[PDB]
RNA sequence: CACCGGCCCCGAAAAUGGAUGACGCUUAAGCCCAAUUAGUGAUUGCCCAUUAUUCCUUUGGUAAGGGCGAGAAAGUGUAGCCCUUCCGAUGUAGAUGUGGCCUGGAGGUUAGGACGAAGCUUAUGGCGUGAGCCUAAGAUGGACCGGCCUCUAGUGCAGAUCUUGGUUGGCGUAGCAAAGAUCUAACGGAGAUAUACUCAACAUGCAACGUUGGAUACUGGAGCGGGGAAGGAUUUCGUGCCAACGGCACUCGUA
RNA sequence: UCGAACCACCUAGUAGCUGGUUCACAUCGAAGUUUCCCUCAGGAUAGCUGGUGCUAGUAGAAGUAUUGUGCGGUAAAGCACUUUAAAUGUGCAAACAAACCGGCCUUAGCCAACUGCAAGGCCGGAAAGAAAAGAAUUAGAGGCACCAAGUGGGCCUUCUUCGGUAAGCGGAGCAGGCGAUGCGGAAUGAACCGC
RNA sequence: UGUUGGCGAUGGAAAUGGGGUGCCCCCACCCGUCUUGAAACACGGACCAAGGAGUCAAACAGACGCGCAAGGGAGGAGAUAUGCCAGUACUUCUCUCGUACUGAAAGGGAGAUGCAAUGCAUCUGUGGUGUGCACACGUCAAAUCCGUUUGAUUUGCCCAACACC
RNA sequence: CAGUGAGCGGCGAGCGAAGAGGGAACGAACUCGUUGCCGAAUCGGGUCUUACAAGGCCUUGAGUUGUGGCACGUGGUUGGUGCAGGAGUGGCGAAAUUCAAGAAAGCAAACCCGUUGCUGAAUACAAUCAUGGAGUAUUGAGCCAAAGAAGGUGUUAGCCCAUUGAGCCAUAAACCUGAGCGCCUCAUGAACUAAGCGAGUAGCACUGUUUGGGAAUGCAGUGUCAAGUUGGCAGGUAUUUGUCUGCCAAAGUUAAAUACAGAGUAGGAAGACCGAUAGCGAACAAGUAGCGUGAGCGAAAGUUUGAAAAGCACUUUGGAAAGAGAGUGAAAUAGAACCUGAAGUCGUGACAAAGACAAUGGAAGUACCUCCAUUUCAAC
RNA sequence: AACGUGUCGCGAUGGAUGACUUGGCUUCCUAUUUCGUUGAAGAACGCAGUAAAGUGCGAUAAGUGGUAUCAAUUGCAGACAUUC
RNA sequence: AAGCGUAAAAGCUUGCUUGAUUAACGAUUUCCAGUACGAAUCGAGACUGCGAAAGCAAGGCCAGCGAUCCUUUGCGAUGAACAAAUCAUACCAGAGGUGUCAGAAUAAUUACCACAGGGAUAAGGCUUGAUCCUUCGAUGUCGGCUCUUCCUAACCUAGCGGCUAAGGGUUGGAUUGUUCACCCACUGACAGGGAACGUGAGCUGGGUUUAGACCGUCGUGAGACAGGUUGGUUUUACCCUACUUAGCUGGAAAUUGCG
RNA sequence: UGAUGCAUCCAAGUGGUGUAUAUCGCAAACUGAUUUCUGCCCAGUGCUCUGUCAACGUGACGAGAUUCACCGACGCGCGGGUAAACGGCGGGCUCUCUUAAGGUAGCCAAAUGCCUCGUCUUCCAAUUAGAGACGCGCAUGAAUGGAUUAAUGAGAUUCCCUCUGUCCCGAGUUACUAUCUAGCGAAACGACAGUCAAGGGAACGGACUUGAAGGGCUAAGCGGGGAAAGAAGACCCUGUUGAGUUUGACUCCAGUCUGGCUCUGUGCGG
RNA sequence: GCGCGGUCCGCGCACCA
């Protein structure tokens, strides 16, 4: 007697489950710690092959595009062209010299350039040649009121800069 | 564990609890939710009003990055705070600053009673907060 | 003279032999009233319930009190911590509880076994309301396994025209009846002429088999004659053998 | 093997229909009725039942009386359907969040006005806490939720009855039973008598 | 709560309970099923062994156990003890459920008190009323080993909860 | 993200993704055509250099209806000759009791006393007489361990056997040693020497199918069929008109992270799984024997005697199968498919009664039996 | 009486139970891992001193050659060890 | 339609009118699950009608009606990179309909027939045809033949003056599948009934009731007909009891006690 | 139906069959020898001959998506023909109306007639049977063929002669069985059982109540009972279960016909 | 519902509450 439950909606009906007329649809987990043993055994053996270079190449700062992830910053594909220039290197020669590079990207502002050419200009110095983190603006420190902050509020700019988009044109 | 279950309790009685005149069988009211017009209706109008019909605008593309807009309010305003500058904080001098999009959130709201002035950095806010945050000393700033 | 009631009779006729339950009863053992040992004087003739009253024991409470020479645990539930007290107890479909019973395996703990493990047998008792547990004996067996606390599941059978294997009454029964049919002597063979004795012999070794000779029948040239195809594939031949098979039998066989 | 052959597979096709469904004690214990359904051999839904509780344990109690106050047109009566009108019924009330008796505050709510009426409060008083007249009684703790099962073929009897010639026949009203239950009696009997 | 006899002197004994078989008096319709109703002239039913039927996953809810709490918790992945070990030990960032709802949508977005009529001022605070555990202050009964209990009630604050605003 | 306050749907039952974010992988990128400048510098075939060289010499054979090149000191991946190490693979390679006792059993109440005390000398037994396996067990001493690891051996083994460490030996070609190292040959990197971007294509109309894709997500058929950087395609509601943003279709190659839902070769490791009616149909001469004209269907069946065949010589009755003795063995009650050996059914011996109330069943006694238990015996 | 009934001791028929297990099922990993006209997979017929099936092999037929090892194989026969 | 109600009216005549409008998602009754729909009751606001006035009126009291989706009309935000004009969509109120009226878009035949079930339901008892109690994992169906038994409301036979009496009897043939009926003949007489409408592991198989086929009427047709016609497998006892004959043998405490 | 055909297979093509053919042929239907006939009806439904609308195309409005108008073939509609096409042949001297016409020649209680065992004759002692006649024929009738017919028939019916155990009414005999022995040896079925009368009861008991019988064990028979066995009632009903067939059921698909475009070019005219 | 013809009647055409 079907009583106060929610309406379900649970989607199983096609042939997923396997029995002696179907070979199923399904997937499981059962070799979860066998292949991260094995990744992380063949992590150890290239980096012992490649020694003593870096196992992870060189890689820009980039910020997170959405309103929702502005404010983040992450690590991109690789050095734009204007970059490499402004650092004085060819994109040829930072490829075999551990930098990896990307021609798609655009570098709209000059802040990003800034950031990523620090980068490159620090590995350079670093870097020795044999013979054949993430950076958030900082918190700003306590401070006091002003007087046009008291005299004045800020949602009638807020409503009227909506407003005059919302009923422009 | 099988040896908590009913069925334990039911060997020797031979219905296992559904009777000798309805027995056991196998769909009596039909597969899922059939029938919820018609033999099934006051279950599903009295348990679930508003099942049928349609209503309001369609939106093909809908995406939910531009649309995030989370909100906190005056009386919560402490969370964002840490402990020392809490106590060091006063009106008429200097303040704490909050940074409410870099703590996850992007509106102000003004309910209850302010417990700490302070200056607020936030993408919106509401008059009621404003005013009350002006009159409890500390001040509120567009950012973007 | 008329009517109008009590009892009885007539009105009142069926299919197997039969029904106040049967026998029977008439100074009732029948019908309508009325008593309780009889005009003698206070009070209840007597028989039978899973009911009533009372006594003993169990179990559960919307339970109620007390305590903390062998004995006492601050306690839901036990072999109940101990003592007293009061009330209820049936039940189909159905719900719930249980320091309630049982089976295969895992983590712990405590134990047993060649001076005999598991399994199996029972007029072997003891314990428990019960599911069950434990001991005894084996004139059984020959290598493994018990208790307790947690964990886990392909975890409990009398019935499904249930599934697989074995057994069973009917039962030494129904039958083994188309195609006419065999008899005799001598050889062969373990298949006999097979005895406790008396005893000539019969009345105490029956029945049935092969080969040869003789006798009597059948098929009757559209044949139980002599050759071939399809199908079969060693059934062909000689020497042996006779466990099984030849729905009886064989010393014989397409075995 | 034929009113559509045989083989393997989709296929363990679907079945509101038939059959089966494995241990023991203990505490409780039904329904065959309501509304909607291409509904009538089935569901959902309310009632009946179990479990879990929450809350200030006698509270806002009652399948029963008494007193006071309302409702009614059946039996009987009558006539050239109807005044007259029962017995059994049925609603409400019977002092502790109630009601009573004189200050004050607020409101336009009413009235030509108010200190009049209406409404919500504060303050103070009385109180056989309900006497006497047949003048209640209680194996008399009130209220509030959550989760879920079975059931949805009934049948008999007492009174009341409609249809049908009638019926161990069909359809209803009130209550009690059997179903689900033995035990003691009627020689025997689901339901009679006692329990 | 004592008293008087019988049997019993260590046996192949005596006694008391179990167990087995026969007999007498009394009682007693054949199981499972569906059905209002079965002992039925209603279906299944010759015997025994072994097998034989509410299970696994996934979404939601209610009750009960445990951790944390305006916060709770991952998952996937990584790092090094670690190179017996498919376990255990450790972790940045993020993501998800919640702390706020409402509207078809553009959008907007919740404290109290006092004074006034996007107003002004204070901030140790239940928005108000009714019914309301415990605690505190009084008063009266019953019982008493006289020390106190068991009850009632008055007032203050009323926690949880319900009703009206 | 998300069973989604997207969307599709007799808007019912139902169905149902993408961008962003944390990660795995990652030395990841290149090649034609077209444009410009060259124009046989190219390919095949003979022949010579150790050579069917990316080398030289020669060839009309192909190719100008266009092959090939270039741009906005080093090379072990040119070829020929030599010779090293490492990894992988296969062989070899470790300790310590067959220690003592033939009751070879106990007790001394957590630990110690205790490396010490005291308990029988046994024969019991079997419904006058004879008869009765193997020490990995028990008990006491003692050793090995960088090895306690699980298998074998007549009963339960660290020490009886095998296995395992360090460490040695051998290894055509391939793999690693940034380039392994030489020589000859051949290539080559650093210093001197003007226009352009892929036609029956994209689009559009009709029809069909597919999608969450909704005035049309992708595709197919027919009709129709472009533009030229000023251009074209995409920006999830159709049309016309202005802006803005991203990208440049109609040619090609490409490791790793991912699948193995009834594959296969070589080699391994396991399991809270099944235990011979179970687990694969198949623990066995199993896709076998058998069945069907055929496509196909498809079993039953542990050789599990014993530690070892020591598998019953010999006597004797019988035609033989066999029986009665004797013997092996701890057991024949282990005698050949032979461990244990249940229920049901049957034979036999003894006993109890009684079948004119079918049997079974209940309640209460009694007669007879009892390989059962408990109690008592001279004081209760 | 006989036949039938019941209980107990012994014996048959039958093949359950227990103990055992070179088998199955499930899950993981490694790599110089992927057949054929240079005739494959499958199908047939043969081969031992004795030889039906199975296993191995192909008129060089229960195997020839090479390496390693070291004294068997076995139902019965038969016949270089410094490794013929 | 019917009931209730109504006399300076709620009836009749007459004068003016459009309260048959709008009515902020107010509350409630009936059905009832205390859901909706339809209908109805008490109200607040606007603008009005009639009346001198108090007042009365948001139809004709009480039956006369309809969800989601879709179409369409009236009134007053969106098309997600931006802007304009069309177009499409949205919120609110109506209309187009589901009469199976809480709302699928729906013609026949089967005698060639099928499956899952049902004595919940048709083709001995009760009442007098009715009914639906048993049986649908089946109780073999009309007539005749054969054979036994029982009843009486007496046809013959037998006694009385219409009564007694159930002891013994109650025939054979033509037509018809018949039971019944009718006819011919004999007789003392040619009575009526029950036994699962006695009697199919006793028979027969003419009728009825499958598949083949012909006719008449009916149907467009496939096909139908309590209308006619012709042809159309009758299985098993060896078990228990009953009955008929045929054998053996115990036993009086009906097997024992000496009772 | 004259091969550019008619009928027709196939998923398709330079594919296939009647067709190795050619109107004395090939294909598709109905009736069923001969003899004698074959009546009336074209309203319905078929089959056949002679305004309305789809795509396409054209014009107009519009910024455009659009919108409007015109054109547009078969077919349908109208009008003819056709019954050895499917079929029909009444009702109230007439006249009418139904809807077109109203049963002609024949035949009949028939294998077709309800009433019905019709009425008359014949056949028998007696005939619901048979034959011959008669027709207000429920509901006969003309290639849905009507009437008649010698010969033929394992067709359906009636009577006669002969003959007989079919019968009155049964008796005797034979072979093989049954019956007894030697050898061999099943099945079906199987809750437990198994003497009756009456009663009540799921209304027809072996088991219950109250009576009345019944010593045990056997051999041959028999068909009263065991509501005896056989097979998940095939009759009837139910289920939101099937299948075969029909059509003027709902929704569709091949096949055939028709229009447009395309294949698709070159010259002379209107 | 739409084109026709003579408010109706005839045609030929369309059908998601
Ligand atoms: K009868
Ligand atoms: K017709
Ligand atoms: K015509
Ligand atoms: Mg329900
Ligand atoms: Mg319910
Ligand atoms: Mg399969
Ligand atoms: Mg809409
Ligand atoms: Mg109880
Ligand atoms: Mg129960
Ligand atoms: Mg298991
Ligand atoms: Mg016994
Ligand atoms: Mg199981
Ligand atoms: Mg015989
Ligand atoms: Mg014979
Ligand atoms: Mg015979
Ligand atoms: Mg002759
Ligand atoms: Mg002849
Ligand atoms: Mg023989
Ligand atoms: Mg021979
Ligand atoms: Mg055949
Ligand atoms: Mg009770
Ligand atoms: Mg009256
Ligand atoms: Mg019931
Ligand atoms: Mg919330
Ligand atoms: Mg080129
Ligand atoms: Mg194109
Ligand atoms: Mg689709
Ligand atoms: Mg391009
Ligand atoms: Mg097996
Ligand atoms: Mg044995
Ligand atoms: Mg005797
Ligand atoms: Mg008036
Ligand atoms: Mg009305
Ligand atoms: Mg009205
Ligand atoms: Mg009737
Ligand atoms: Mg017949
Ligand atoms: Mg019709
Ligand atoms: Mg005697
Ligand atoms: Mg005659
Ligand atoms: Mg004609
Ligand atoms: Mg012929
Ligand atoms: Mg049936
Ligand atoms: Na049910
Ligand atoms: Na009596
Ligand atoms: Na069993
Ligand atoms: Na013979
Ligand atoms: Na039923
Ligand atoms: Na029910
Ligand atoms: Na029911
Ligand atoms: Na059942
Ligand atoms: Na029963
Ligand atoms: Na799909
Ligand atoms: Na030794
Ligand atoms: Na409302
Ligand atoms: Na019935
Ligand atoms: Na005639
Ligand atoms: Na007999």
């Amino acid at each position: 007697p079907k009583g106060n439950n929610a309406i379900p909606h649970v989607h199983q009906k096609k042939h997923w489950n396997p029995c002696s007329s179907q070979k199923g649809n399904v997937k499981v987990f059962l070799n979860q710690p066998a292949q991260k043993h094995r990744r992380r055994r063949l992590r150890l053996l290239k980096a012992k092959k490649v020694f003593p270079r870096p196992l992870k190449a060189l890689r820009p700062q980039v910020n997170c595009p959405t309103v929702r992830h502005n404010m983040k910053r992450r690590l991109g594909r690789g050095f734009s062209p204007a970059e490499l220039k402004a650092a004085g290197l060819n994109p040829q020669y930072a490829a075999t010299i551990g930098i990896r590079v990307d021609s798609r990207r655009k570098n709209k502002s000059e802040e990003g350039m800034n950031v990523n050419v620090q980068r490159l200009k620090t590995y350079m110095s670093k870097l020795v040649l044999f013979p054949m983190a993430v950076v958030y603006p900082s918190a700003e420190a306590p401070r006091a009121v002003s007087a046009e902050e008291k005299s004045m509020c800020v949602y009638a700019f807020l409503k009227k800069n909506h407003s005059a988009v919302r009923f422009f044109g | 564990p099988t040896r908590f279950k009913k069925c334990r309790h039911q060997r020797g009685s031979t219905f296992c609890g559904y009777g000798r005149v309805g027995k056991h069988r196998k769909h009596e009211s039909g597969r899922g939710n059939a029938g919820g017009m018609h033999h099934h209706r006051i279950n599903f109008d009295k348990y679930h009003p508003g099942y049928f019909g349609k209503l309001g605008m369609d939106h093909y593309h809908r995406k939910k990055n531009p649309m995030w807009k989370p909100t906190i309010n005056l009386n919560n305003l402490s969370r964002l705070i840490a402990a020392e500058e809490a106590a060091k904080a006063a009106k008429g001098g200097t303040l704490p600053v909050v940074d409410l999009q870099s703590s996850g959130y992007a509106k102000l709201l003004g309910n209850g009673h302010i417990q700490v002035p302070c200056i607020v950095k936030a993408r919106y806010v509401s008059k009621l907060a404003d005013k009350k945050i002006r009159k409890a000393g500390g001040a509120v700033v567009l950012q973007a």
